[PDB]
């Protein structure tokens, strides 16, 4: 019911498996809750779910989070349920809820099968930290059957890049760990940019772990192309026009960031599940998803 | 420089006029006493008018050691139009218009004149609250200029940093 | 002088003040070294003088080493030499070299006398690394009551960042040291970035620790003007275009990793210092190649 176990078993399940995304936990949590609502209301399921999203924001900052609740309370209450009895409601917003998971769950493969046609094979993969749909678009790439090198910059915050290197390099890819204060020196010779992504704002640059700003605009000094893959449930209505704009909540968790924002004349593309998307697509689907 | 290489050809002079207080208007009404097709604007325009402009004529005031000199007012927002739209800024300067400090060794590298000239004191009441800035001197940087008319010839903002050691000391910079 | 006294003596030069620039060292070295001539024959004498800075190279492959060498041997043998003995010769060598040293002992606060009026009045100067004469230009603007903030940053590999840190608040001024993935956040409320070269190619770039490039395009995006320190016994003659462009001789200095020096082109910085004066980065080419004669 309260945090005291709905908040435990969140975390729970969040770090059962690191391949299971944040906010993806935190919306089978918001689903579990419904499952043991115990009351008599919609409107008070209506804040009983921003209740639950904001013991959820301190446990995890994440944008991923946030996002992941307020989208999903957002489609959840999209088919028209002129209530029966607080039942049939439940049943249909169960309904909602259980939909919305599994297209969550499926994203990472429609990315995963929607981006492996973008590595020219011999070509070289620079990302910038552990993230799982990189490494998902990765293995689909090579498992088609292409080859290309991969530098991972280690994303100093926390030496983390180094766990994406060694499960990559667990299939068999050329791995070569930057030192992430030289994306200045092997931009030369990146012939793609695939950065992992939490988050995007509405004009279509995202927010992203600390280093990736200045790859970004590495990118756009030496005309590389930049790619992003956002699962599907990484939208935000923010709309940020410098580093500080973002919320507090968002950045820190002596004085520095944790994640930060690429301005959008920066990214090419950005693959969702969605499809493929210049960024301003994104604007547009961003508007139209939330409705 | 215009109304010597225009009695042989006719062309467009867009003379901007300087808002602080009209400069360009005598220069425009001595131009046009020859007919050499001046049209006269407002300097608020530019980046309106700039993509259908060749050569960027600017007089300047005075150049640096670095080439990047400070002129009359606007010219700086000038020259970022006329960069924006990559046509040359071939300068218009003779020698003794050349004096070895540096950018950012003037504070108040500009010239503030009378505010009275923005907001004429005939307005009133408001005069109390409003810092009414005028500065009149506006700093060009080195990479928006491409070609020193010079009465030597043409230069390229690379060789100053040389007429410098030709011209004056190492130790005259602070005077 | 079998070249293990000149590398137990560049040790005990570097461990002595380790503050300075090893190539301060480098020439201090080899004049000692010129002093220990043993034979005045000018020929046998300038390729020992090249063996030195061969065998010197090849324990601090730093640009500054190799780039002071040459510059010593450059303005060893300017004037005329009548070398009709070859001893009284040597005695002018080593009194041109002494006066060569007494000028490189001069560059640092030169460099502060000629900079510190560009950081005007409530600024944030934002730095990469223990760039002694970012820290004593830095040390000669607060002292003129000039007032600032600074940032820097850590420069992963050796955290010179930290250490600088150290050292800045030391001096009293307000400094933050963020993580050197983070140039791109802090880049826009930081007004300059000033940074010390170590090695100034011809034609105007730099080669700096590894946090540079990045930094220098980050600036160059967000127009920040930038600012690069670099004394004149690190006027290189190298001349990459690329970043496989600096030879292995001077990138990894050890003997699936990592560089530690690279490159900058000179249209990312905006105005050099040396104690030749204030220098847009074309200046270098010039002065460079009058430098070197």
């Amino acid at each position: 019911m309260d945090d005291k176990e709905l908040i435990e078993y969140f975390k729970s399940q969040m770090k059962e498996d690191p391949d299971m995304a944040s906010a993806v936990a935190a919306i089978r949590t918001l689903l579990e809750f419904l499952k043991r609502d115990k009351g008599e209301t919609i409107q008070g399921l209506r804040a009983n779910l921003t209740s639950a999203i904001e013991t959820l924001c301190g446990v995890d900052s994440s944008v991923a989070v946030s996002s992941g609740g307020e989208l999903f309370l957002r489609f959840i209450s999209l088919a028209s349920l002129e209530y029966s009895d607080y039942s049939k409601c439940k049943k249909i917003m169960i309904e909602r809820g259980e939909l919305f998971l599994r297209r969550i769950s499926l994203s990472r493969n429609k990315i995963a099968d929607l981006c492996h046609t973008f590595i020219k094979d011999g070509a070289t993969i620079l990302t910038h930290a552990y993230s799982r749909v990189v490494l998902r678009v990765l293995e689909a790439a090579v498992a088609a059957k292409k080859r290309f090198s991969v530098y991972v910059t280690e994303s100093q915050p926390d030496l983390s890049g180094k766990k994406m290197a060694k499960a990559l390099c667990h299939l068999n890819v050329p791995v070569t760990v930057v030192l992430d204060a030289a994306v200045g020196y092997i931009m030369e010779k990146a012939d793609l940019v695939i950065v992992g992504a939490e988050g995007v704002v509405e004009n279509g640059g995202i927010i992203n772990k600390i280093g990736t700003n200045q790859m970004a605009v590495c990118a756009k000094a030496q005309n590389k192309p930049f790619y992003v893959v956002a699962e599907s449930f990484k939208f935000v209505r923010l709309f940020p026009l410098n580093q500080q704009d973002v919320p507090d909540k968002f950045k820190y968790k002596e004085e520095h960031p944790w994640v930060d924002y690429t301005a959008p004349s920066l990214i090419t593309l950005l693959f969702t599940d969605l499809g493929v998307l210049t960024p301003s697509a994104v604007s547009d689907e961003l508007i139209k998803l939330y409705l | 420089f215009l109304k010597e290489a225009a009695r042989k050809r006719k062309f467009h002079v867009i003379v901007a006029e300087c808002a602080p207080f009209c400069q360009g208007h005598e220069m425009a009404v001595n131009l046009s006493k020859a007919g050499i097709e001046t049209t006269v604007m407002t300097d608020a325009a530019i980046f309106a008018v700039m993509s259908r402009v060749n050569k960027v004529i600017i007089g300047t005031k005075t150049i640096l050691a670095n080439g990047a000199l400070r002129a009359v007012t606007g010219t700086h927002t000038l020259a970022l139009a006329a960069k924006h739209h990559s046509t040359p800024l071939i300068v218009c300067a003779p020698m003794f218009k050349l004096s070895p400090q540096f950018p950012n060794e003037e504070d108040s590298f500009h010239k503030f004149v009378a505010p009275e000239e923005v907001l004429p004191f005939t307005e009133g009441d408001i005069l109390e609250k409003v810092s009414v800035h005028c500065p009149v001197f506006d700093y060009v940087p080195p990479e928006l200029i491409t070609l020193f008319i010079s009465n030597i010839g043409g230069n390229a903002p690379s060789y100053i940093y040389r007429l410098m050691s030709e011209l004056y000391h190492p130790d005259d910079h602070v005077l």
